[PDB]
RNA sequence: AUUCUAUGAUUAGUGUGAACGAAAAUAGAGCAGCCUAUUAAAAUAAGUAAAAUGGCUUUAAAGCUGUUUGAAUAUUGUGGG
RNA sequence: UAGAUGUGCAUAGUUAAACCGAUCAUUAAAAUAAUGAAUAGUGUCUAAAGUUAGACCCGAAGCCUGGUGA
RNA sequence: AACAAAGCACUUUGCAAAAAGACGAUAAGUCUAAGUAUUGAGUGUGAUUUCUGCCCGAUGCCGGCUGGUUAACGAAUUUUCUAAAUUGAAAAAAAAUUUGGUUUCAGAGGAACCCCCGGUUAAUGGCGGCCUUAGCGUGAGGGUCCUAAGGUAGCGAAAUGC
RNA sequence: CUGAAAAUUUCCAGUGUAAAAGGUAAUCGAUAAGAUAUAAUUGAAACACCUUUAUUUUUCUAUCGUAUUAUUAAACCUUAAAUUAAGGAACAAUUGUUAGAAGACAGUUUAUGCGGGGCACAGGCCCCAUAAAGAGUAAAUGGGUGUGUCUAAAAUGUUUGCAAUUUUUUAUAGUAUAUAUCAAAUCAUCUUUAUGCUAUUCAUAGACCUUGGGUACAGUAUAAAAAUUAUAUAUGUAUUAAUUUACAUAUAUUUUUUCUAAGAAAUUAGGUAAGAUUUUGUUUAUAGAG
RNA sequence: CAGUCGCGUAAGCGGGGCAUAGGAUCACAAGAUACAAAAAGGAAAGAUCUUGGAUUUUUGGAAAAGCUACGCUAGGGAUAA
RNA sequence: GGCUGAGUAGCUCAAUGGUAGAGCAUACCGUUCAUAACGGUAUUGUCUGUGUUCGAUCCACAGCUCAGCCACCA
RNA sequence: AAUAUUUAUGU
């Protein structure tokens, strides 16, 4: 017969909240041997607002891609500041001499294929062309993949996360398994950060307040998390591992 | 009724204000009028 | 939750001298019902009014009054 | 769901810190490297419960060990264990290279590095504890004893699994007199409502 | 100290209004101080001060009060105004 | 002998009011820019008056309180 | 011709400390009554013969929901001023937080009356139309609208008739 | 919606009773088969498993409310000098507070105006006449479909053959004038100097065509631009280390602001500037057209 | 007149509408001013300026239904038969 | 200013996420030896707009109109 | 073996 107009809130005062790090040494445990671009981190964010509302259907980029339909692969110098920065931007097995092998061994795990306007002496050296050819991955003037500027290529091809505000909660994926703390950290940060902008500059009758955020993994529990990102455990700093 | 009083309020944040009447199914009204505690020209907005 | 309640009274405080099952033992001082020790202890002589003449001539404070012992037995 | 249906369930599921296979392994491992199959024919069930049991606690306490795990779907194969104790000497110059999990033979257990006296271990047709077994006294890892809080834990759960399978019967049998019944007065009237 | 008369004062102030209406202080009439009270009394004051609520008084304070509750121990800064 | 003592009104105006002051008020800063406001009081008698008291005089039906009578 | 009246009818009263009703600045208490449902009180009608019809919608009363509403109470909230402290500011400076005093806002739940359902006319009261007809009239009859129901029996230029 | 344990979600089709979304390709089976799920089918949407959420339902806890029971086991009430009695009993009763409620009772209002009063009707304001050539001027006088409104104003730049508009900057000559230059105002004119196309001509495997090169000389202007982007895919052909590259088809796009009439629509009413100045009706004529 | 904005080459124009038909105080509410602050430092409650809500329509601004043939008093014949 | 209910065909009324119906008031036909009854059919379609969903009389918002009590009532 | 709708009219 009632009805309620704001979607259920629960006390939090019991709740035990984990630490960014501390988190992460529960979920690393759980997935010990699971592949690590197949397991993906995901944020659910209770938001406070009623039934009748408007909902958030914005898009956001975050610094380093999520979604790995699309693995990229980048032909840098080796051990050059750009073959590290490829990694920050989510690069795969990118660098010099380290796919040519694989692209002699028959399998490839990128999906695409970029080579910097430096290296391109090296492909030709290479001769893999007869290769690539036939998978239909192999660069040229026309493929756009020759170019200077890696990051504005990296946004380029990727794209946007698109997160849908659901009854109650927005659902989306954040970070990635093989994903270091700092930087699904700042991944984070910019995933709730929009949200407050959208809700924001959504209306001001019934601004919505995010309640709780839980962190979960595809096969791990889900718990809420802190605020806080150092880990609890003196002892224990942030390690980074497959 | 039809028409109702809205108030402009001073950007200066001076707490001048000016009182004008609109219709309700019309937009908010948005003028640039003069502040006499500055004794210059600026923008007032309605309050609401 | 308000800034005034209604006024209410916790008790009187007394002092039992027989023993009284489950409420206190002998000489255990704690917060009554005014009604039951005004009508039923005080009559039988089971316990005693704690005026502030009587902490004094004990020796006790203020600060000795306890709680009743529902799960207490003889 | 309440705050404090989830707390029960994560708490539970949060035994990676518990007695089964848990120790801080010294400081002269570094990683380990095994390789079985995806089903558990030719002796491939051992290995799979160390993965899903035991394995786990180990990350836990020991984040600084990569642990990964090769899978491939060519049963009968070499269900080994490649267990990187050596460290170089406790020498801190780190092997640039090293693979990550997968699910068909995409990591080979690599060859030790100039500085890499390994042992391996071999697991097939073996109960996990033996696996357990053998590998705690041949790493030499100091095992870790749980806490008051931790030994109430179990006996907080252990409670609530009674009363779980407690309600499970009653509600279940509540529903098996429900589903009947309403079967039988089905059964019974509806039938002449076909005509 | 109290009491009586006048001024202060058709004032402050209250009240929609009509109207109601202080005190300090001053002048005069009298003048007296005490608890061992010039007639036999206190071991210095607790259901009291005070609060909420219903009223009286009133300027909202102070004072009076039914109901329900309910403190502190002296200028070495305790209590009232 | 000496000192003090005893309502009040006026002597300075201005403004809502204070500061200010032969100047003051308004001009969101001020400034001769304008506008408004400045010069014998006090006591007494005679008389006419305003206000409050019965208030120039006579005259209700009625209202309330305390008593009286079958 | 008004009142009363015998008769008639309705409502009320179980008496266990107070039967109801009436009186009592207001109680104890008194009358009722040294009575007990064939008693007492209240209301209308007004011996007797022959009779007392229809309507419970409105109004009043009675009964009824673990219902709705719901003051007090009250889960959850909130504010003014000020003292001290902290933070902030540390330029001519506030401001913010906690505690003390002081003073406001505030309402999930939660009574009766009321809303809602049913009952009651010798309770207060109410008790209509418009078409058509076997030939003109007259309608046994038929159709239709509306209402809680539509003035029945009897009486009828009456103390009621302009 | 106090919290916990467990469970619960049917149109048709669909394996069948699909709660919704996000993530995932494997999950379980103690060593051997198999169940599960991805696929496949249906449907708008597809399933295991792991997370956070939606609706509903039992028990437990919690909060409210109702009812009953006990009480010389000395609340209180009633009988009773008044008790180890009887009955009632945490009700009743009383006090305070709060809400409702009988003209049972109390105080007061119910006006005034009006060719007497009663009923009715009337009360501010605007225009015209009455009004007597200043202003003013009454009557329950004559007119009125009068009126407590509406309104925020809007949807290398510059035409290619040459000092040509206004104002300003700077510089030179010059003694204040003169020229050039700069910026702004007025105005979106569209700008590839030829990379395509067209014609003709050589070769060229070729039985008219395949492939690659040349040629054209332009005022009766010209083949020498009547409008020239960028891609995604598929299907070819020819090509290269290479879906490398160049063409030919189609179909989804964007680009050249360049092709679904706002100069076809909206009754916008103030300040100021400029422009227009009989707009209405009448009347003559005019396909359908009275 | 001062302040400072708009239009216009300029002169200049603009303190709403071609003119004639929309009620105050008090109280309340939103802003400003820095006057006073009941021992003192603050504040409360007040004062000044601007502004808003009125069939306050008996519209210079009361929260308001009747009977009397049981009737009463003061007047008027300033209004009747 | 705050909150709640509400209307479906000419007339009177049903249908709750899934077809948009029933009865009546005319008319045509059938039934009957014939008439009256009876039977069948026909139209006249969710107050308006918008939005959510594969799907809306149905859920959400705004308004029309009706209705409940409110807020102001200086 | 104890069933039971409705059927008026005809110078
Ligand atoms: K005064
Ligand atoms: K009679
Ligand atoms: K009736
Ligand atoms: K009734
Ligand atoms: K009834
Ligand atoms: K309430
Ligand atoms: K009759
Ligand atoms: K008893
Ligand atoms: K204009
Ligand atoms: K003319
Ligand atoms: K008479
Ligand atoms: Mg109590
Ligand atoms: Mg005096
Ligand atoms: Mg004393
Ligand atoms: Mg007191
Ligand atoms: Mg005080
Ligand atoms: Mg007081
Ligand atoms: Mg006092
Ligand atoms: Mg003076
Ligand atoms: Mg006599
Ligand atoms: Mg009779
Ligand atoms: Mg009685
Ligand atoms: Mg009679
Ligand atoms: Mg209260
Ligand atoms: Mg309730
Ligand atoms: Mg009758
Ligand atoms: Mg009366
Ligand atoms: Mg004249
Ligand atoms: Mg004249
Ligand atoms: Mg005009
Ligand atoms: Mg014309
Ligand atoms: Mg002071
Ligand atoms: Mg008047
Ligand atoms: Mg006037
Ligand atoms: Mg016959």
């Amino acid at each position: 017969k009632k009805q309620y107009k704001f979607f259920k809130s629960w006390d939090l005062t019991g709740q035990q909240q984990f630490s960014l790090c501390d988190a992460m040494r529960y979920l690393r445990a759980v997935e010990v041997g699971q592949p690590p671009l197949s397991v993906k981190y995901e944020v659910h964010v209770k938001l406070r607002t009623k039934k009748n509302g408007p909902v958030v259907r914005d898009r956001v980029r975050l610094p380093t891609p999520v979604k790995t339909d699309t693995r990229i692969a980048v032909i840098c110098p080796e051990g050059s500041a750009l073959q590290e920065e490829a990694k920050n931007l989510g690069a795969v097995m990118a660098g010099e001499e380290t796919l040519f092998e694989a692209i002699r061994s028959g399998n490839f795990p990128f999906n695409k294929l970029l080579c910097h306007t430096e290296s391109e002496g090296a492909l030709r050296k290479a001769n893999v062309g007869k290769l690539l050819g036939p998978k239909g991955l192999m660069p040229s003037g026309k493929t756009k993949t020759i170019t200077n500027n890696l990051e504005a290529t990296f946004r380029d091809m990727i794209g946007m996360d698109e997160y849908r505000e659901r009854n109650g909660v927005v659902r989306m994926a954040v970070g990635q398994l093989g994903f270091t703390p700092k930087q699904l950290a700042e991944n984070i940060r910019v995933f709730m950060a929009k949200i407050k902008s959208d809700i924001g500059k959504l209306d001001d009758t019934t601004p919505k307040m995010v309640e709780e955020v839980v962190l979960s993994t595809t096969h791990g529990p889900g718990m809420s998390l802190n605020a806080e990102f150092a880990p609890t455990d003196d002892k224990i700093k942030p390690e980074d591992l497959e | 009724s039809r028409i109702i009083n809205v108030r402009l309020i001073s950007m200066a944040m001076t707490g001048y204000f000016y009182t004008f009447t609109r219709p309700r199914t019309s937009l908010p009204m948005s003028m640039l009028k003069y502040d006499p505690i500055v004794r210059r020209k600026v923008l007032f907005l309605e309050q609401k | 939750a308000s800034h005034r309640m209604r006024l209410q009274d916790q008790g009187v405080v007394v002092r039992l001298l027989e023993d009284i099952p489950k409420f206190g033992r002998k000489h255990a001082i704690f917060r009554i019902e005014r009604g039951r020790m005004r009508n039923e202890w005080f009559p039988k002589n089971k316990a005693e009014y704690m005026t502030p003449a009587r902490f004094q001539e004990l020796g006790l404070t203020r600060d000795a009054i306890g709680e009743v012992d529902r799960s207490f037995v003889i | 769901v309440g705050v404090i249906r989830r707390l029960n369930v994560v708490r539970e599921l949060l035994n990676i810190r518990a007695g089964p296979g848990a120790a801080l392994l010294p400081k002269e491992v570094t990683k380990v490297h095994m390789q079985f199959a995806h089903r558990i024919e030719e002796g491939h069930m051992g290995p799979r419960k160390f993965w899903r049991e035991n394995l786990p606690k180990l990350k836990y306490w020991n984040p600084a060990v990569p642990m990964v795990i090769n899978r491939t779907t060519d049963q009968k194969g070499p269900a080994v264990m490649t267990i990187y104790f050596r460290d170089d000497k406790d020498a801190k110059p780190s092997s640039t290279p090293f693979p990550t999990s997968s699910a068909d033979g995409s990591s080979p257990a690599p060859k030790p590095a100039q500085g890499e006296r390994i042992v391996t271990i071999d697991m097939k047709n073996r109960n996990s504890s033996v696996i357990l077994k053998e590998f705690l006294d041949k790493t030499g890892a100091v095992a870790v004893q749980p806490t008051a809080k931790d030994e109430e834990e179990f006996r907080e759960f252990e409670d609530l699994h009674r009363r779980s399978e407690i309600d499970r019967e009653r509600i279940r049998k509540m529903n098996d007199a429900k589903k009947r019944e309403k079967a039988m007065l089905a059964k019974a009237m509806s039938d002449a409502q076909s005509i």
